[PDB]
């Protein structure tokens, strides 16, 4: 078996070839590890059992007007702000909805995607998204604040802003102009039972010198590095330069792409690629015990320390103790701590923005106001 | 540029120690080169955008008294230009927030985005 | 798929509304040249965009046995339900002949469609 792990040095990856329990039992440091020493026929899922499937419905069955969405409280959901025309190029939102409904969630656990954009764009694309159990269309404009008002943007789960109008030849620093503007339009909104600065948004950006326009209250540096800036580190700003960074890592290791593709698509078996390859349609299948065994993969989730069983370890708990307890009891790989920004300070603030800490050591402390990443198994 | 230069550099303006520095990606045409060579100690052109921090530093935007953004009156889409000028406002206010910015807006509805910007 | 039609010719065409006409009259006429018996004639089934074939079919509408399968030659399901494996011959034609640049890349959806067939 080839093991994929997150190290920080090549001397780490060297010492998993050689490991002798008879030689390296008692241990205190990486210097103990030396080279030698020893010698109901209801259509539910697809044909592969890997995704939630539905009946192929009509686009009017998933359409809804503004006040029709105002009739329907639909909190805990995902909205996607799309900027598409008839002339603009397709993205493929099939690659968004499929890992978000990957048969690894329960049917009450699934998030209700509500697209917001031009219907003339979504009619052209919806012929690949029409096999999914709960999806809505709000035909409008993401800049239209009334449309975001009647979609319950404040008590949603996450907003997604995508740049479909990718046709600029000139002035490429100005290319994603209706993404950061729409995000600022979202963030400067008020509500009644608050100000919508706490809304979880992720906006696709195309330029590294463009990402610091999103979240500014503190001037870091005009020439800040891409990883050092606040909206990238908070996760509220997905740059697209990450993809061109992937090609170097794919060059040096052939398995980074395989690991990320299995992690992120949520099941990318080549039989699925072959079945899509012949008709470009995720056709449905019956349920067998072979079928339901296929959805035994683990998902990605966050865990609140305060209300969790690990709440006792929530205050001052060593990260290592939390990781060990979770892996042993719930079989959840503790994956990284999503720590609040003004947590190390003493003054109580209102900033709900949290940044990302990946693979912390033993001496790393733990406040109870964290949302540590994990890999929850499927009961 | 001509109308703004004429009013700003009008003789009746008397003594104003303000030097107009123009930053534009497109190089000036021969008529622009003549018009910039009608004002020596008064008008300087520089090539570059306001969407790059280094260009803002080159034009000394932080020390600049104010920045005036001029929108082409004639364009294929009014909203697109308005969003470009709002982008330029966002870039300058992200570089140096304590600044006056006077801008032109082609549409009245697009004006709200500037209010949405915090600075 | 209801109609088994083996021993036949399919023609994979790549046409749009905007793309130029070829003239498939020059294909069907020598293939039905009154030198074959009526049981000896091969059944031409065009595979492509119907928006291209409607513009051209006004010169092919006097011929005894011809079918249209509106679809895409890259669509493997369309070639699957045309009995491509027990046909007589497939024909891949480049109608989208408009490339000014990179003329070595011009017939890109012909060799790709042929490899799609062969695998």
């Amino acid at each position: 078996t080839l093991g994929f792990f997150i190290a920080s040095d090549a001397k780490e990856v060297k010492r998993a070839f050689f490991y002798c329990k008879a030689c390296h039992d008692d241990i205190t440091d990486p210097k103990r590890i030396k080279k030698c020493g020893c010698k109901s026929n209801v259509k539910k899922y697809d044909s592969t059992g890997m995704f939630h499937w539905c009946a192929p419905k009509e686009i009017e069955k998933v359409i809804l007007t503004r006040s029709e969405a105002a009739m329907t409280v639909l909190s805990g959901h995902v909205v996607v702000c799309i900027f598409g025309d008839v002339s603009s190029a397709l993205i493929g939102l099939r690659n968004l909805v499929m890992p978000l409904r990957a048969s690894n969630f329960h049917y009450h656990e699934l998030k209700h995607i509500v697209f917001v954009g031009s219907i003339e764009y979504l009619k052209r694309e919806w012929e690949t998204l029409h096999n999914f159990p709960k999806v809505s269309i709000l035909p409008g404009t993401p800049l239209s604040r009334a449309d975001l008002r009647a979609v319950n943007i404040n008590l949603c789960d996450m907003c997604v802003i995508l740049s479909a109008n990718q046709n600029n030849i000139d002035d490429t620093s100005l290319q994603d102009k209706e993404c950061i503007l729409a995000s600022l339009n979202i963030k400067s909104m008020q509500f009644d039972d608050t100000t919508g600065v706490n809304i979880p948004i992720i906006t696709e950006l195309v330029n590294d010198t463009n990402v610091q326009f999103l979240d500014q209250d503190d001037d870091d540096d005009p020439d800040t590095e891409l990883y050092l800036t606040q909206p990238f580190a908070c996760g509220t700003a997905f740059a697209v330069s990450v993809l061109d960074s992937l090609m170097s890592a794919t060059y040096f290791n052939d398995n980074i792409l395989t690991l990320i593709r299995t992690l992120v698509t949520g099941g990318a078996t080549p039989e699925l690629e072959a079945l899509i390859a012949e008709e470009n349609a995720l056709r449905g299948g019956y349920s067998t015990p072979q079928t339901l065994a296929n959805r035994d993969r683990c998902r990605v989730a966050q865990l609140a320390l305060l209300d969790g069983p690990f709440a006792d370890l929530g205050d001052g708990g060593c990260y290592g103790d939390l990781f060990c307890k979770a892996l042993k009891t719930y079989n959840m790989l503790c994956f990284g701590i999503y720590r609040l920004r003004d947590a190390h300070l003493s003054t109580p603030s209102q900033c709900t923005k949290r940044y990302v800490i990946t693979n912390p050591p033993y001496e790393f402390e733990l406040v109870p106001t964290d949302l540590i990443f994990c890999l929850m198994q499927f009961d | 540029v001509s109308n703004f230069l004429k009013d700003f550099l009008h003789k009746d303006r008397d003594d104003v120690n303000v030097e107009i520095v123009f930053l534009h990606n497109i190089s000036p045409n021969l008529e622009l080169e003549a018009l910039f060579k009608r004002h020596f100690t008064q008008v300087e052109f520089y090539q570059g955008s306001v969407l790059n921090p280094h260009d803002l530093a080159r034009v000394k935007i932080e020390s600049a008294d104010a920045c005036l953004i001029l929108a082409n009156k004639y364009c294929a889409d009014p909203d697109a230009e308005d969003a470009s000028n709002i982008m330029r406002v966002i870039s300058i206010k992200n570089y140096h927030p304590k600044i006056r910015i006077i801008t032109q807006m082609l549409q009245y509805h697009n004006k709200a985005h500037l209010l949405n910007i915090p600075s």
